[PDB]
Parts: C-alpha cells; sequence; structure tokens
C-alpha cells in the first residue's frame, strides 16, 4: 500500500 | 528470508504531446504486483500478481485515488523543477522516485526509502534516520526547505514504519506460495572452441527467484574477475531470471576452471566444471 | 544525461527446434525512458510483440522487456532492432541461442 506524499517540489 | 516492498513512479514531459505521463509500478521484492498509467484508457491501480486481487473494492478506489492525485503532483514537481533549473518549456524531462521498506525475517523494519531523481540524477532523498534530507544541488536545497517546514520527513517515517511493513507483512502471507519460494538456478556448463587454442567455457544459471545471484570463474582456485564476461541478470518472462558468465581458457585447460554459483534457494553455493 | 542501451536476445526456455518458445529482448541500462524494439524474424518486423511495464534500477537507469511466441527452427533467424535518442540509427542484434 502507497501513502498520499502531498507535498510538491 | 529478507523481503523489500518498493513503489516507482515516472514522470516524463513530452512539449507538444500532452500533459506529463505518470507510471506508477509496485514491487514486493522481484515481482510487480501493481500498475498506474495516466495514458491507459481508464486510469486506475491494476492487479498485476494474483495475490493481490483478494483486496477489496475500498483498496483500489484508495490506490487509484493516491495515483490520480499523485499524476498532478509530479506534473507540478515538473513545472516547479524547470524554473529551479532555468530550463525551457521546449525539454522532455523525467522525475522518477522509488521509495519503501525493507524488513527482516521477523517482519521488523530493516531501513525505509525515499528518493526522487531529476532527468536521472539524484534530487532528493530520505536519509536512512528517516529524519532528514540529502539535496543534491541548490535546486534541492529550496525543496529540502520547503519539506523541513512542512515536517514531510515524519509523515514518510510514520507510514515508512507503520503502513508500508503492515502492508508488506499482509503481500507476504497472502503471496507465501510464491513470494516466500525461493527457486535455485538450473545450471550448466558449456564448451564452445573459439579457436585451435582457445575455448568458451559459459557457465549458465536458469530459472532462478528471486533475481539475486552470484556467478564466478576460478582458474586453479582463484577468481578471474578480470577475464570474465558477465551479462546482467535478465527477466525469462515467466517471473524467473537467467544470467551467464563466459571465460576464454587454452585448449587443454578446461579442467583448472570451475563455476561457483551462489542464490537463496541453494543450501550450500555450488561449484560446476565443463563435463566432456 | 544520456545513458545507452544493454540489449539482450535470447528464449525464455533452452531452445529447441520445433518446440514453441518465447522470444525475448531485454533493453536495460537506458535514460531517458523513450526507446523503440522490433523483435525481428528473417529480417521483417514480428506484430503484435508485448513488452512489461516501465520500470528502473537502483541506478535510475530504466528496463523493459519485450517478448513474442515462436518456434524457432535450423533455418529462421530472429534479431532484436533497438533505436534509442543515444544512437545515430538502430542497432540490430542477432538471437544467438548460446547466448
Amino acid at each position: 500500500e502507497e501513502y498520499l506524499q502531498a507535498f510538491t517540489y | 528470508g529478507s523481503h523489500s516492498m518498493r513503489y516507482f513512479y515516472t514522470a516524463m514531459s513530452r512539449p507538444g504531446r500532452g500533459e506529463p505521463r505518470f507510471i506508477t509500478v509496485g514491487y514486493v521484492d522481484d515481482t510487480l504486483f501493481v500498475r498506474f498509467d495516466s495514458d491507459a484508457t481508464s486510469p486506475r491501480k491494476e492487479p498485476r500478481a494474483p495475490w493481490i486481487e483478494q483486496e477489496g473494492p475500498e483498496y483500489w478506489d484508495r490506490e487509484t485515488q493516491i495515483s490520480k492525485t499523485n499524476t498532478q503532483t509530479y506534473r507540478e514537481n515538473l513545472r516547479t523543477a524547470l524554473r529551479y533549473y532555468n530550463q525551457s518549456e521546449a525539454g522532455s524531462h523525467i522525475i522518477q522516485r522509488m521509495y519503501g521498506c525493507d524488513v527482516g525475517p521477523d517482519g521488523r523494519l530493516l531501513r525505509g526509502y525515499d528518493q526522487d531523481a531529476y532527468d536521472g540524477k539524484d534530487y532528493i532523498a530520505l536519509n536512512e534516520d528517516l529524519s532528514s534530507w540529502t539535496a543534491a544541488d541548490t535546486a534541492a536545497q529550496i525543496t529540502q526547505r520547503k519539506w523541513e517546514a512542512a515536517r514531510v520527513a515524519e509523515q514518510l517515517r510514520a507510514y515508512l514504519e507503520g503502513l508500508c511493513v503492515e502492508s508488506l507483512r499482509r503481500y507476504l502471507e497472502n503471496g507465501k506460495e510464491t513470494l516466500q519460494r525461493a527457486d535455485p538456478p538450473k545450471t550448466h556448463v558449456t564448451h564452445h572452441p573459439i579457436s585451435d587454442h582457445e575455448v568458451t567455457l559459459r557457465c549458465w544459471a536458469l530459472g532462478f527467484y528471486p533475481a539475486e545471484i552470484t556467478l564466478t570463474w576460478q582458474r586453479d582456485g582463484e577468481d578471474q574477475t578480470q577475464d570474465t564476461e558477465l551479462v546482467e541478470t535478465r527477466p525469462a518472462g515467466d517471473r524467473t531470471f537467467q544470467k551467464w558468465a563466459a571465460v576464454v581458457v587454452p585448449s587443454g585447460e578446461e579442467q583448472r576452471y570451475t563455476c561457483h554459483v551462489q542464490h537463496e534457494g541453494l543450501p550450500k553455493p555450488l561449484t560446476l566444471r565443463w563435463e566432456p | 544525461i544520456q545513458r545507452t542501451p544493454k540489449i539482450q536476445v535470447y528464449s525464455r526456455h533452452p531452445a529447441e527446434n520445433g518446440k514453441s518458445n518465447f522470444l525475448n529482448c531485454y533493453v536495460s541500462g537506458f535514460h531517458p525512458s523513450d526507446i523503440e524494439v522490433d523483435l525481428l524474424k528473417n529480417g521483417e518486423r514480428i506484430e503484435k510483440v508485448e513488452h512489461s511495464d516501465l520500470s528502473f534500477s537502483k541506478d535510475w537507469s530504466f528496463y523493459l522487456l519485450y517478448y513474442t511466441e515462436f518456434t524457432p527452427t535450423e533455418k529462421d533467424e530472429y534479431a532484436c532492432r533497438v533505436n534509442h535518442v543515444t544512437l545515430s540509427q538502430p542497432k540490430i542484434v542477432k538471437w544467438d541461442r548460446d547466448m
């Protein structure tokens, strides 16, 4: 299972 | 044995040809279990191994939504990377990400990973401590500052020590038939005269899983690292892998050479010779 | 900046004439991800060849497997033909059952 890494560069 | 779960993202811009393509493949060890492709007719997370199909409709929904949100995230990353490197909008560029966890035989976290690359060069990577980052350059240092401010390492750590190992645990149980079975290599030595006074001895390993293997030649019990032609381990397409190593030897000297084979499906290393 | 593909052409199982098998072209170590790969039978492109989903190694370089069912014979010649931004013309690699 993945998780949401919502933060961008 | 020890096991790993990894997700691999590729995000590729293609000016003039639509929005950047986003692809995710997930692996347990050398087994692909899940894929997502933004270019698919109806993009969603798709099962690639039988043992993942038992995951319920909600799993696939949740996983699909992650990938769909990621499609947008990585398209922004590509635009941002363009700015940070003062690059034109005319070129094609690639971001890659690999992340996940290794666990030991007892199912406990050995270590976590979360690494990004831009155009094949290191960009930013979570350190082994799961608490800090390594930025490859002054562009990645901007992202680092950003992720420090938003405490991103804390969130990765939470995933890596929890859901990553928990889901991996569960996948290994569900796919124990295959994921927890090592297939030893089938091995043989072939003999090919190159010319009157030189012959090729090729040591073959076929049908093995997982991919990690060591094939070496010795001459009078001494490693022939420099004289050995070693091909890259390659997939057969039936889940298993193949490799060979070749040495060129003087005619009549074949018996001085031994092939040595290490693989986790083997109780002890194997020693092989040309068998006339 | 750019990395040229390594190319291997080989069968899934040991080659035996008249026995159906799978012909593989494994392309690896390349960057960027765009690549053109044909499997050839006596010089002519085989139709409906399939490939694996795009992935990459710990060094970030990409790899793909292209594959087609085939029944080898003594006289039919097989090859992979690969094009990549790094290559000025397509590279042809001949199938050799001993490699």
